[PDB]
């Protein structure tokens, strides 16, 4: 008979939420990939792509470039990455030169006009230019001849020609500030959730709070530096973080050899979160409440005790402190005993431990010198 | 998955702290539960002029005495939990009211057998007889002894209410436990030679076959810090137990009786004491006879009348 | 010339809210009761960080050049009539620089205090406006500076020049400070732990009251 | 109490022996495996992990033994005092010798402990009387010498 802490339980998070600011200040990709012109193949022209959202998911999904192919990166993953600082290089040339847009290569572009480093991590693509950069009088701007080294003549570029002689508007972006967009998601309240605010992962019951952060403050901390609150980066509102509901799961029983039904106690939770009975010690289940009081058989806590009684069940009750007794006092009444009892009563005390000794080398290293 | 490789170190701490938690209910019973019935005071307070309205429970309220509410006013989530005491303070108030109502209406007899009524001045006439003062000195002074004790209880309000440091030991025990749990939380933010204290970021930043070594440093540090806390808790609990056993001993000899042990029941020749409950502890108001104004006399060890020597029988 | 750094150049260490709590931290701070070099109106180094405290009725101190050469070999920070330019460029100034009477940004009776710090490759600025008149120097009250900007730059900033009647400079030092955050989450007081043995005691008990 | 002390000593030794089966992050908990599967320069890192593990356990166990030995000594000194006062005498200390006014007690040996039979006197059947604190005779007051 007793109460035993069989397990500890935790409400698992029902959702995961991710929150970041409004997705402003993107890089100007239309100034390179959607430009009205591109430089000669012998003289490729460079621009800068940094201190911005680098929206690489638009390029990875795009079909306008023949292939947005990367020498040392994944094009779908690139929207989650950041480059140290990105250079965007652009040129116009005949489509027969399009195979030169890669590291470890040869020919008038790749070895003499628009060459790239052997270790260059960068993504390159071209849009077909027979409708956009060629001309029927000849595309004379297609001039061709170290890495990025910006004696020469125009390529025979033309719009009616086959795809080798038809030009393409080529460009590439090389590999901090060249950083892709962080994806936001919908917010959740009053449920145990995983969350990830601007750099602040955690798990908890989020709730709209009455605290007053200053305009620059993003996290709230408790006395022991426990993360206590956050500001949402999209609506400038402040949330408490309450930890997800958890506690011990004690099982209450009479002796097994007296009965098999048991009552379970979830410490310090509201019963809604789990017959049922709320107590100041937690939520109690399988026991049933009664208005009577008895000497405390099995302790629950907070003045509640439980026992097995009558058709039998586990009852739970506010414990008796023993029977109450008003003494018949006055300024003139005395009670005197007329007879007595010689009650022999046991007291018991432990007096010695089991006198243990240990061969600490046999315990730590038994049978090995290499261990010793 | 790594913590399981360290064996019983997650079990035996929960067992050790449960061993403390079960014992705190026991300490509270060893002190306060020393009576098998809840004695009730009579309605009329005819205790021979001794005004106990400040130490008996106020029925207008939690049903505590006035001097207890001073004490309750004077003393002030990530994986840790504080279990409730088995006995709520509104029950400790009944036990202390029973001990007190017994001490008033029946003196010591409710410690021995059944509570027996005895008029309170007739009890004090025994309390004096127990310190070698013949009880004629009580009734010949009763109105003065009443005024002395009423005034002395008056100073207890001011002593507890006006002074800020008056409950040093209970505030110290609450402070030590506060600083222990505060330390235990602070330690979660310590690096222990891992790349971070943020366990989720370790898993985010490094390959699992490597990150295991970082997590091993945090587990090693945190577990050693938990064992440090548990060992401090067991050592501290052994001291709180020695305090509770001393309180139980005082309540046995000095509430339920009159201890002849000089300077055990506080200074002076002891008469009686009244318990009051307090946050995480107990207070005793020890009432003690202190002799005050001495005259100096010639004396002789014994006297001769007929060549026979005579000696004092009881003086 | 010199004058007293009475109690100035506290700033919110981080973007954290903390309420009715005595949080304590180490950072580059203006040490309490130091002497600032006061200028009434001049090359100045940037040893680790700068507390700065010009008071002017018309804010003629408008631009500061922070860099390595101050020339064409690098932050041009410049307030104008309605905007605040910042850029890193190799550029130039004359034998007597004055204003005619890669980034971008937009913004006596008053004292526009600042603190300027570069650490962990990131350069940042904080501010206060000072509502109170005193013609002599920086007042003996208390006031904490809120953040205004950050940039990564990767430049080993050595020294600076400020262009336009007075300005004051005090170099930051690594120190432990203890900070009294009130209910509203604002710093109401601070203790410089290295100042005197009483401050070494306050930083031991955390409490501003020591028994 | 005695069965509890025997149970605590059993649980402590049983835990201490069970720790030998645990890895502490070593490649095996069987020390002879580590010493035969792997070469000594490789193996020593795993063995130093396992030694660090077992040593932390042993220091835990010895600390539990010391903390419990202080409890058993506090019990033994209380027993020794109860035998000095309550067997070798009659202690007037109320409830120091079990419920009642006290007469005498008899010790009994028990495994790792002691048992006392306290022979207390406990009053039983009471009658309630009119009483007076003293009694007049000639307008002088008389008081009881005892009772």
């Amino acid at each position: 008979k007793g109460i035993y802490q069989t397990s500890n339980f935790r409400v698992q998070p029902t959702e995961s939420i991710v929150r970041f600011p409004n997705i402003t200040n993107l890089c100007p990709f239309g100034e390179v990939f959607n430009a009205t012109r591109f430089a000669s193949v012998y003289a490729w022209n460079r621009k800068r792509i940094s201190n911005c959202v680098a929206d690489y998911s638009v390029l990875y999904n795009s079909a306008s470039f023949s292939t947005f192919k990367c020498y040392g990166v994944s094009p779908t993953k690139l929207n989650d990455l950041c480059f140290t600082n990105v250079y965007a290089d652009s040129f116009v040339i005949r489509g027969d030169e399009v195979r030169q847009i890669a590291p470890g290569q040869t020919g008038k572009i790749a070895d003499y006009n628009y060459k790239l480093p052997d270790d260059f991590t960068g993504c390159v693509i071209a849009w077909n230019s027979n409708n956009l950069d060629s001309k029927v009088g000849g595309n004379y701007n297609y001039l061709y001849r170290k890495p990025f080294e910006r004696p020469l003549q125009s390529y025979g570029f033309q719009p009616t020609n086959g795809v080798g002689y038809q030009p393409y508007r080529v460009v590439v972006l090389s590999f901090a500030t060249v950083c892709g967009p962080k994806k936001s998601t919908n917010l959740v309240k009053n449920k145990c959730v995983n969350f990830n605010f601007n750099g602040l992962t955690g798990t908890g019951v989020l709730t709209e709070s009455n605290k007053k952060f200053l305009p620059f403050q993003q996290f709230g901390r408790d006395i022991l530096d426990i993360t206590d609150a956050v500001r949402d980066p999209q609506t400038l509102e402040i949330l408490d973080i309450t930890p997800c509901s958890f506690g011990g799961v004690s099982v209450i029983t009479p002796g097994t050899n007296t009965s098999n039904q048991v009552a379970v106690l979830y410490q310090d939770v509201n019963c809604t979160e789990v017959n049922v009975f709320q107590t100041r010690a937690g939520c109690l289940i399988g026991a049933e409440h009664v208005n009577n009081s008895y000497e405390c058989d099995i302790p629950i806590g907070a003045g509640i005790c439980a026992s097995y009684q009558t058709s039998q069940s586990i009852i739970a009750y506010t414990m008796s402190l023993g029977a109450e007794n008003s003494v018949a006092y006055s300024n003139n009444s005395i009670a005197i005993p007329t007879n007595f009892t010689i009650s022999v009563t046991t007291e018991i005390l432990p007096v010695s431990m089991t006198k243990t000794s240990v061969d600490c080398t046999m315990y730590i290293c038994g049978d090995s010198t290499e261990c010793s | 998955n790594l913590l399981l490789q360290y064996g019983s170190f997650c079990t035996q701490l929960n067992r050790a702290l449960t061993g403390i938690a079960v014992e705190q209910d026991k300490n509270t019973q060893e002190v306060f539960a020393q009576v098998k019935q809840i004695y009730k005071t009579p309605p009329i307070k005819d205790f021979g002029g001794f005004n106990f309205s400040q130490i008996l429970p106020d029925p207008s309220k939690s049903k505590r005495s006035f001097i207890e509410d001073l004490l309750f006013n004077k003393v002030t989530y990530i994986g840790l939990t504080v279990l409730p005491p088995l006995l709520t303070d509104e029950m400790i108030a009944q036990y202390t009211s029973a001990l007190l109502a017994g001490t008033i209406t029946s003196g010591w007899t409710f410690g021995a057998g059944a509570a027996l009524q005895i008029p309170f001045a007739m009890q004090m006439a025994y309390r004096f007889n127990g310190i070698g003062v013949t009880q004629n000195v009580l009734y010949e002074n009763q109105k003065l002894i009443a005024n002395q004790f009423n005034s002395a209880i008056g100073k207890i309000q001011d002593s507890l209410s006006s002074t800020a440091s008056a409950l040093g030991k209970l505030q110290d025990v609450v402070n030590q436990n506060a600083q222990a749990l505060n330390t235990l939380v602070k330690q979660l933010s310590s690096n222990f030679g891992a790349i971070s204290s943020v366990l989720n970021d370790i898993l985010s930043r490094l390959d699992p076959p490597e990150a295991e070594v970082q997590i091993d440093r945090l587990i090693t540090g945190r577990l050693q810090s938990l064992q440090t806390y548990v060992t401090q808790q067991l050592i501290r609990a052994a001291e709180i137990r020695a305090s509770a056993n001393l309180a139980a001993t005082k309540m046995s000899e000095c509430v339920l009786g009159q201890s002849k042990r000089v300077d055990f029941c506080g200074k002076g020749y002891h008469l009686m004491s009244f318990p009051q409950s307090a946050p995480h502890g107990v207070v005793f108001l020890h009432v003690t006879y202190v002799p005050a104004q001495e005259k100096n006399f010639t004396t002789a060890p014994a006297i001769c009348h007929d060549g026979k020597a005579h000696f004092p029988r009881e003086g | 010339a010199y004058t007293n750094s009475f109690t100035r150049g506290v700033y919110y260490p981080d973007k954290v809210f903390r309420s009715s709590v005595l949080h304590s931290t180490q950072d580059l701070f203006l040490p309490f009761f130091s002497n600032v070099t006061w200028f009434h109106a001049p090359v100045l180094p940037f040893n680790d960080g700068v507390y700065f405290a010009s008071t002017e009725k018309s804010n003629i101190i408008r631009g500061w050049i922070f860099g390595t050469t101050l020339d064409s070999k690098s932050l041009l920070i410049v307030n104008n009539a309605t905007n605040v330019v910042i850029k890193v460029c190799e550029f130039q100034f004359c034998n007597d620089p004055f204003l005619g009477v890669t980034f971008e940004y937009v913004s006596f009776k008053n004292l526009r205090e600042f603190v300027f710090k570069n650490i962990d490759g990131y350069f940042k600025i904080y501010s206060k406006h000072t509502p109170i008149n005193l013609v002599r120097d920086l007042p003996q009250g208390f006031s904490a500076l809120e953040p205004l900007v950050d940039l990564p730059i990767g430049i080993n900033i050595t020294r600076f020049q400020t262009l336009l009647a007075a300005y004051y400079v005090g170099y930051l030092q690594p120190r432990t400070f203890l900070l009294k955050y009130n209910e509203n989450g604002t710093i109401t007081d601070a203790v410089d732990c290295a100042l005197d043995p009483l401050s070494e005691t306050k930083c031991t008990l955390k409490s501003f009251t020591v028994e």
